[PDB]
């Protein structure tokens, strides 16, 4: 867990809002999901300029809702290797 | 182009007439040939072409002697070897 | 934007000299040639037509 | 038509166009000009790598805006020829509008006046051209020589040259030559016209034009064989000497 | 004749059968180890005799011996790069008193980087955070360089200098290995500085259309501001990008959060010139009673590095002049040579301002 | 930029027409005696083998 | 166009070259130089200005220089007693240093082919005009007469 919270930031909650809706109710509320008929969002995309929110965000994702945290970065994955980048 | 490099500068001239005359028998002197055809005719009949046009009428002279399964290499091959060589002059 | 789309014809170079002249000098020598002189009694004009 | 601002200054504060303008004086024939007490002379050499010019219908590098004035360019043979076209149509209408002949300081401004334009006239380049004007004005006998520069500046000079192999006469006219005591004879005038030309035109006589401007609206241009015959008492007195 | 006291060991630390290790990396820790070797083989094996439960970490190199593999000595991770050896340069000739002038571009880079790491309890009264990257761009020829070595003399500590050209390698994605050769060592060694000379070759926004490969180059920008700005904010020491050409870099990578501090090198005015004339009078041969606030003066405006110029060809004129040391004559003459001769290319002198 | 010339060639091989005519000018030759001069020129310089 | 940089290429391998000179710590022994027909259309950034503080000119030669040039080449030529070396200096115009070496070259081809011991003057007329009309072609470049 890491030790960044919603707390340290103000004014993006129209957009904490979304992630809410995607990431953290799925969890607990699967359950209610279920009885509605309608599948769990698979993801989404958040770009924006850079150095507004982004990662920030992402650290109270990984805490409030502790639970497992695994990173992959994208420029990591090409690899002079063919096949390596897949793996 | 600017001297101090390349001291020699030779023009090469296309084949004529008279300079494919002695062209012609040299590639064929390695194969079978006929005392009956003529040296100057066949590379009248031929305008333009290049040193491997002269080589490819001259490997083109035992295809068609192979049709006929003749060990002897008559005008009939030449007249079909230079048309076929004309052809892909001007074909592309 | 006009200013990228433009080549500046006219303009000195560096060296002090002018860039599309010296390039409109090399289309006369690509181009059929044209002799002259000026005799006694006379002008003879040559030229020669390019393909 | 092209509105296009060809003249853009460059961060240090100079301007692309009027620097590399000045190259092309650099790069064109040496004109060289002395004035003495009644007289002034203008000299100009000629380019020796093309041979068979007839010198009679060849355009003298030494053009006449006037009787009492004249001009002598350097650098580009080709945009020369818009200054002196412009200085001419000039030199009628000031004779026309104020009812007097023109001066030389008049004139000087006019052509410098001219080139300050096109550095501030959007959609036009400068002249690479750096013509000298020399004259008499009227009734006055004392020489003016007024440089004119392609960035528009002008100048008065007793003994300036101009164009290829600048900085080897000036120091030559800097040291045989005084300013405060100019020569009197028109003779003296020639021979140091020759002598700043020698170590341009190394060795050379049909490439040599020298034009001499006397008051009273007098103009004689140096023949081939005038000139050769300063060449040869000036060799005779150099290499002995 | 030192081997021959090593010779008497050699009945020990030679024949012995331990020494022979296969070095290797232990992929799964379970408290069994998972180890993968470098011929493409895994095994599984416990703790040794001297091997504490607690030094074998994940993703680190563990040596195992070559006949029964068995755990022995512990080493250090990222053994393959050899290129980043070279990088770190010890003691550079530059001195922190070779800047000339009083500029204040020199207040604010040591205080950026010098001061928290000689005082780093200075800020920490007010509870505030230290720049961690910084700015150095300027026209090219004004000793940014020169500033770069400066601080590694102050610093007494582990520096590295790299090349705009030295991340892009010949192979598509090693590039990004080679970011992250640079920010392993800055846990491993800490307090010491990172530097990037001509970051334009490196610094990614080249768009797309038309060329179809400038995608390998953005790519290692990419790596390098996900190691430098990440999910987990990792950083320790002080990030310097310089470059020559400020127009062409990416326009995310001047956001701040990875820079804070942004100086641009400018052209010294009269004053400014003045102390870079002062400082090289110190060395080669200067005549008692020579005024430099006039030679400066009738020099225009141009780059730090035509300046020192003017004092190197100055000594230069007496050798064909005839003269004993350099004079005022001879300084005249090299503002006609240095300055007015040179004007003919070959210099900058703010000609680039963009690209 | 113009100026008289006495003998002048501009085209193509402009150095090397100028070579010939130079060393064959004289200043008594005739209308009749200017047209070889300038034919012969054109041959030699030419890009072909034979002149029609 | 049978090697591919993608422009990005460019600057790796021209700024490699800058670095060495600037950023790389030396004393001053390492000495770099660098020659072409044109600098002018190099990035002057890679000049690097205030490192190299001597930069030469090269003009065409005058008819004084092109005697003392001309001497080098046939002194170790073997030359008649009617061949004067300020004959040939006079004939040459607007001719470099390298357009000197041109004309003693293909005089001793000419002579090279008869097997003379002492090239005569005949030779040295053929060769002169041979070598400014088909060995050099004279643009007009910059010209305005």
């Amino acid at each position: 867990k890491p030790t960044e919270t919603y707390s340290d930031v103000g004014g993006l909650d129209k957009q904490i809002e979304e992630l809410v809706e995607a990431i953290v109710l799925p969890m607990k509320r699967a359950d209610k999901f279920k009885d509605m008929g309608i599948r769990a969002p698979k993801g989404a995309l958040m770009y924006g300029p850079p150095g507004t929110g982004k990662t920030l965000l992402a650290r109270a994702c990984a805490a409030q809702t502790n639970a497992t945290f695994l990173k992959l970065a994208a420029p990591q994955l090409v690899q002079m290797y063919i096949g390596e980048g897949a793996k | 182009l600017r001297p101090g490099r390349i001291d020699r500068k030779i023009e090469f001239p296309p084949p004529s007439v008279a300079a494919r005359a002695e062209i012609l028998r040299i590639h064929s002197r390695k194969m079978n040939l006929t005392r009956g055809i003529n040296l100057r005719k066949v590379a009248e009949k031929m305008n333009g072409c290049s040193g491997a046009d002269v080589k490819g009428v001259c490997t083109e002279a035992g295809m068609y002697a192979l049709r006929e399964r003749r060990i002897h290499v008559t005008q009939e091959d030449f007249e079909l070897a230079v048309g076929k060589v004309m052809n892909k002059n001007q074909e592309t | 934007g006009s200013r990228r789309y433009d080549s500046r014809t006219t303009i000195f170079s560096p060296e002090g000299r002018l860039y599309q002249v010296e390039y409109a000098l090399e289309s006369i020598s690509h181009a059929g040639t044209a002799i002259g002189i000026m005799a006694s009694d006379g002008i003879v004009l040559a030229a020669e037509r390019k393909v | 038509g092209y509105d296009r601002a060809l003249s853009i200054f460059s961060p240090d504060g100079h301007i692309f166009q009027v620097e590399y303008a000045l190259e092309a004086v650099k790069r064109g024939t040496c004109a060289v000009g002395v004035k003495g007490k009644n007289c002034v002379v203008l000299g100009c050499e000629r380019r020796s790598t093309l041979k068979l010019q007839d010198t009679r219908i060849t355009p003298s590098k030494v053009s006449k805006i006037d009787s009492h004035v004249v001009l002598s360019f350097s650098g580009l043979n080709a945009d020369s020829r818009i200054l002196i076209e412009k200085a001419r149509v000039e030199a009628q209408s000031h004779r026309l509008t104020l009812e007097d002949p023109v001066t030389v300081e008049y004139l000087t401004r006019y052509v410098a006046g001219v080139q300050q334009r096109y550095t501030q006239s959007g959609g036009v380049r400068p002249f690479g051209v750096s013509t000298l004007i020399a004259g008499f004005d009227p009734r006055d006998d004392e020489p003016k020589l007024y440089q004119t520069e392609p960035s528009g500046i002008y100048s008065s000079w007793s003994a300036q040259t101009i164009g290829r192999n600048s900085k080897t006469v000036r120091e030559f006219l800097e040291k045989n030559y005084d300013r405060k005591e100019p020569p009197a004879t028109v003779e003296e005038c020639v021979k140091l016209t020759v002598r700043s030309l020698l170590e341009v035109v190394q060795t050379g006589a049909k490439n040599i034009e020298i034009t001499v401007v006397k008051p009273d609206s007098d103009i004689v241009a140096l023949s081939s064989e005038e000139i050769n015959q300063y060449v040869t008492q000036i060799e005779q007195e150099k290499q002995e000497q | 004749a030192p081997s021959h006291l090593w010779d008497i060991m050699g009945d020990r630390q030679r024949l012995g059968e331990e020494h022979p290790l296969q070095v290797a990396r232990c992929t799964k820790i379970i408290k069994k180890y998972v180890i993968n070797l470098k011929q493409i083989a895994k095994f599984v094996v416990g703790l040794g005799e001297r091997v504490s439960p607690t030094d074998i970490e994940e993703g680190m190199r563990v040596g195992v011996d070559r006949s029964k593999y068995n755990i022995e000595l512990p080493l250090p991770p990222r053994i393959d790069p050899s290129v980043t050896m070279m990088t770190v340069e010890e003691k550079p000739d530059v001195t922190y008193s070779d800047v000339g002038g009083c500029k204040d571009q020199i207040e604010k880079l040591r205080e950026v980087v010098e001061l928290p790491l000689l005082s780093p309890e200075r800020f920490a009264t007010l509870g505030i955070d230290p720049p961690k990257g910084i700015l150095l761009y300027g026209p090219p020829g004004t000793g940014k360089t020169l500033c770069a070595r400066a601080v590694a003399n102050r610093t007494d500590a582990t520096f590295i200098r790299v090349i705009g050209s030295e991340l892009v390698q010949k192979y598509v994605g090693e590039g990004a290995r080679m970011v992250r050769e640079l920010f392993e060592m800055a846990r491993t060694k800490k307090a010491c500085i990172i530097f990037f000379d001509e970051i334009d070759a490196v610094g990614g926004a080249r768009f797309d259309d038309g060329a179809g490969g400038d995608n390998e180059v953005q790519r290692t920008m990419l790596e390098l501001i996900t190691q430098l700005d990440g999910f987990d904010p990792r950083g320790n020491i002080k990030v310097m990008f310089a470059t020559n050409r400020p127009n062409t870099l990416d326009p995310a990578l001047l956001r701040p959060g990875r820079i804070d501090r942004k100086v641009e090198f400018s052209l010294p005015d009269l004053e400014g010139r003045a102390n870079i004339f002062r400082i090289h009078s110190k060395s080669m041969s200067v005549e008692r009673g020579i005024r430099w606030e006039l030679i400066s003066r009738l020099c225009p405006n141009s780059t730090g590095a035509e300046l020192r110029s003017v004092c190197t060809e100055a000594g230069m004129f007496a050798i064909r002049a005839r003269r004993k040391v350099a004079t005022e004559k001879d300084f005249l003459k090299a503002v006609d040579k240095v300055i007015s001769g040179y004007k003919k290319f070959s210099s900058t002198s703010r000609y680039m301002q963009y690209n | 930029n113009y100026t008289g010339w006495k003998a002048i060639s501009v085209g193509a091989n402009t150095s090397a027409a100028q070579t010939l005519l130079q060393m064959d000018y004289k200043d008594d030759m005739k209308v009749d005696d200017a047209i070889e001069l300038a034919l012969k020129t054109l041959s030699k310089t030419t890009d072909s083998s034979a002149l029609t | 166009d049978s090697n591919s940089g993608g422009e990005r290429e460019i600057q790796r391998t021209m700024l490699e070259l800058l670095n060495q000179l600037d950023g790389f710590d030396d004393r001053g022994d390492v000495k770099v130089i660098m020659a072409t027909n044109k600098i002018e259309t190099l990035d002057p950034a890679l000049i690097r200005p205030g490192r190299i503080d001597r930069k030469i000119l090269f003009e065409n030669p005058d008819l004084s220089t092109k005697k003392k040039i001309l001497g080098i080449h046939t002194s170790k030529m073997n030359l008649s007693e009617d061949v004067n070396l300020e004959t040939l200096v006079t004939t040459k115009d607007d001719l470099s240093g390298a357009d000197i070496q041109a004309m003693c070259t293909e005089a001793g081809l000419l002579a090279l082919r008869e097997r003379r011991m002492q090239v005569t003057a005949e030779d040295f007329k053929q060769a002169k005009e041979r070598v400014m009309k088909n060995k050099v072609e004279e643009n007009l470049e910059g010209l305005y007469l």
